[PDB]
């Protein structure tokens, strides 16, 4: 039945109207002292505590004065809002009381809008405080995020206060899950033992314990070194994606022990012409193809941002028009491999370039033109306020436009109109820029001298930073004139690039080259075949970070001899 | 063309072999296609099984190192009467051959899925040793029959809409 | 013709030393 | 183009080589022609 709504919220504001002036108050909440009238049926059909003390029939639905104990008086004033409007105003300060008071409540609405809230706002500050709170209030899907999120940056969290006053049986979840992102075992034994020592009176009798969920015998990737790296090029990832599998989860490299260089390829190309826009991961070491899921909900024009803990982010994006310019925010996790929606910016940023600028990523620009209040807007992407304040936005429209940071200060060269971007003064101070304002200029972090090659034109531009100066080494080798199809990448902190400059048919020629800066030469460093990387455009989004292959979903879907000479 | 001169006839034939051959193509790379996968999944499982022996060499070589210990540094961990102490070594050999046990089973789990996996290829490996003389006599056939049976009237076109189907 | 043509010959000014 | 790859005289080169692949087109078919003559020549005065 069509239920009248139009009648629920006149009789919602009149009995909200009743309560302000304190009209048929049969009830009187006494809590630490301060004294609260109201109805007994508003918090009957809200809370289904209050509805089974009303309906035992006793003294206290006789009795007009209730004393709650253990409830704080601003929570229950929260409580009786929502219970007269149903709108929750939730704040990080006082969520985890709010949902203490819920939970003591039975608030089924205001329980599951906290537990969202504090899922949503898992960081990596408050992860272990999250966790006991998830703990010792037994609720499964935040303590499940909340020890994904541990897992996902132990190495940077165990130094944390609150995890050494954590419990037992965290202690040895924690420890026994596979999903440590540490490269050695030697941290998780220091923090066992940074645990075991923070109270050695009362642990005392945990340290068998302690020891038996340390992996000591475990070996993992020693072994490797002991013999030889004697193999095919760089074959140890394949054995990463071995020995891991089969393992009795009590000597198993951790996974941080397999978290190496990837190419997170974002918004790339496959063979197929309708996935022009999907994603294909690669392995620069075991030479392998990997399947990825670079558009979350179909989002294009987005802008990948790996932080040095390898965690990639989006910003801005497209949906297909329902293209419909949206803001939702997704962050791509390495353990789950998923990517998580947050709080929407107010700027669609339109392929933004943007990098973790002094350990902040800042939305340098990265729109279109059509006003510089609107587009090319720099903003700063608070952490743990989850918030997009805004900051001194780009004076003109500078698109295409590689961000690389230099020396914890942003170098993004434009068209011909460098600035001295500050992440701290946030000025435009004309830097030494160029002659040739041409844009499509690819470059990543390549130390004290950047290379922004590329111009749609393909000069290798020296680009000194500590000396101020401005040298150029040559141009990439073809024949009368190739196609810039420049794709400088950053493989294990390198200068090298993924130039895709099509010459003999086979999709695009993509051969990666060898950049020398003590030489200032010209080299070639590896020939990706094509036999397996099929077409993956022209300028897509390629960014470089180490990722788990075991995480990564394993499907190359790409069959690599062909063309048999049968005929 | 079985003595036939219709031309319609003779043309619909033609149609007949054309699917015969196209399904052949098909099944041919398909074939090709798991040569080649079957090729790097026996690569990828001789690299597993010598990282499993070079595993177990240096289990063995941690086993006499056990044995080295009983000589270097055991002399103050064992007259004390102390058991606690020992465990660093005395309880890391007991989990180590029941390690070697597990892993001596895993060695015989990736053995048994090599040999059910060279079964599967060489089951099919076979029939591409026999498919493939039908298959270049059926495209020997075909050639022949373009020298005659295509100069009947038929167009490349309708050669190629024939193709398709 | 896959390093002039890449290079910017437009197919029409082949065509005119095509034609001479 | 012929060591020669400079834009201008990359799309030169260009030009002479068209000059060089046009002159032998029209060679080559007037070889053709001629081969065909000389058959049916030789079939009339084999007939002959």
């Amino acid at each position: 039945r069509q239920i009248n709504t139009e009648y629920a919220v006149s009789l919602l504001e009149q009995l909200k109207l009743f309560y302000e002036q304190q009209l048929f108050t049969d009830i009187v909440l006494i809590v630490e002292g301060t004294e609260f009238p109201c109805h007994k049926m508003v918090l009957a059909t809200c809370s289904s505590y209050f509805r089974a003390m009303f309906m035992s029939g006793l003294s206290e639905s006789k009795q007009t004065h209730v004393h709650l104990r253990n409830v704080d008086a601003a929570t229950l004033q929260i409580i009786i809002t929502y219970a007269y409007t149903g709108n929750l105003a939730m704040n990080d300060s006082t969520v985890e009381q709010l949902y203490e008071t819920a939970c003591f409540l039975q608030v089924e609405d205001v329980l599951q809008r906290c537990r969202e809230y504090l899922i949503k706002k898992i960081n990596a500050e408050n992860c272990v405080r999250l966790l006991s709170f998830a703990d010792l209030f037994s609720c499964e899907e935040l303590k499940q995020s909340a020890k994904r999120m541990v897992e996902h940056k132990f190495t940077a969290v165990y130094h944390q206060d609150a995890f050494m006053q954590l419990s037992h049986d965290l202690l040895i979840d924690i420890l026994s899950s596979d999903n440590l992102n540490v490269e050695k075992e030697e941290t998780v034994r220091e923090a066992a033992m940074l645990w075991l020592e923070y109270n050695t009176e009362s642990r005392s009798q945990y340290l068998s314990s302690v020891l038996s969920q340390i992996r000591i015998d475990a070996l993992s990737e020693v072994t490797q070194r002991a013999w030889f790296q004697g193999l095919p090029p760089n074959d140890k990832s394949v054995v990463v994606q071995g020995l891991y599998k089969d393992m009795p989860k009590f000597f198993k490299p951790r996974l941080g022990m397999t978290k190496e260089e990837m190419m997170i390829f974002i918004e790339a190309s496959s063979e197929n012409p309708c996935s022009l826009y999907s994603s294909v991961c690669y392995s620069p070491q075991a030479e392998k193809v990997y399947k990825l899921c670079s558009p979350p909900a179909d989002l294009h024009k987005v802008g990948t941002v790996v932080t040095p803990d390898n965690d990639i982010y989006i910003a801005g994006g497209q949906v297909p028009l329902k293209f419909r310019t949206v803001n939702c925010f997704y962050w791509f996790d390495a353990q789950q491999n998923t990517w998580f929606p947050k709080t929407p910016m107010l700027f669609v940023r339109i392929k933004p370039s943007l990098v973790c600028c002094e350990g902040y990523i800042y939305a340098i620009g990265g729109d279109s033109v059509g006003g510089e209040l609107n587009r090319r807007t720099v903003e700063r992407y608070d952490t743990e306020k989850d918030e997009w304040t805004m900051v001194s936005p780009l004076p003109c429209a500078w698109q295409w436009s590689a961000a690389v940071v230099v020396h914890d200060c942003i170098y993004v060269m434009t068209l011909n109109l460098m600035y001295c971007y500050f992440p701290r003064s946030d000025s435009w101070v004309e830097m030494a820029m160029r002659q040739t304002s041409r844009s499509f200029a690819s470059a990543a972090a390549f130390g004290d001298k950047i290379f922004y090659i590329g111009g749609l034109s393909v000069t290798v531009e020296i680009y000194d930073v500590n000396k101020n100066e401005w040298k150029m080494a040559a141009n990439i080798p073809a024949k009368r004139y190739s196609d810039p199809c420049v794709r400088a990448v950053v493989i294990s902190n390198s200068l090298c690039v993924f130039m895709r400059e099509t010459h003999l048919n086979e999709r695009a020629k993509y051969v990666t080259y060898q950049y020398d800066l003590e030489l200032d030469r010209w080299s070639l460093r590896q020939h990706i075949s094509e036999r397996v990387l099929w077409d993956l455009g022209r300028d897509f989004r390629c960014t470089v970070g180490k990722l788990y292959p075991s995480c990564l979903e394993e499907s190359p879907w790409k069959p690599p001899t062909y063309l048999f000479s049968t005929d | 063309v079985v003595k036939e001169d219709n031309i319609e006839a003779v043309g619909k034939k033609l149609h007949e072999y054309n699917t015969q051959f196209q399904e052949k193509s098909r099944e041919y790379d398909r074939l090709y296609e798991e040569y080649t996968r079957t090729s790097q999944e026996i690569q990828m499982k001789r690299t597993a099984i010598e990282a499993f022996n070079e595993t177990i060499k240096i289990f063995e070589e941690q086993c006499q190192t056990q044995e080295r210990y009983s000589k270097e540094y055991i002399e103050k961990f064992k007259r004390e009467g102390n058991e606690k102490e020992i465990q660093r070594i005395m309880h890391n050999y007991d989990k180590l051959k029941s390690r070697i046990s597990e892993i001596i089973d895993s060695r015989r789990r990736l053995e048994e899925d090599l040999k059910k996996q060279a079964a599967e290829y060489r089951e099919i490996d076979k029939r591409m040793n026999s498919i493939k003389p039908d298959l270049i006599q059926l495209r020997k056939t075909r050639d022949q029959y373009l020298m005659w049976l295509t100069q009947k009237g038929v167009r490349q076109k309708k050669l190629n809409e024939w193709l398709g189907n």
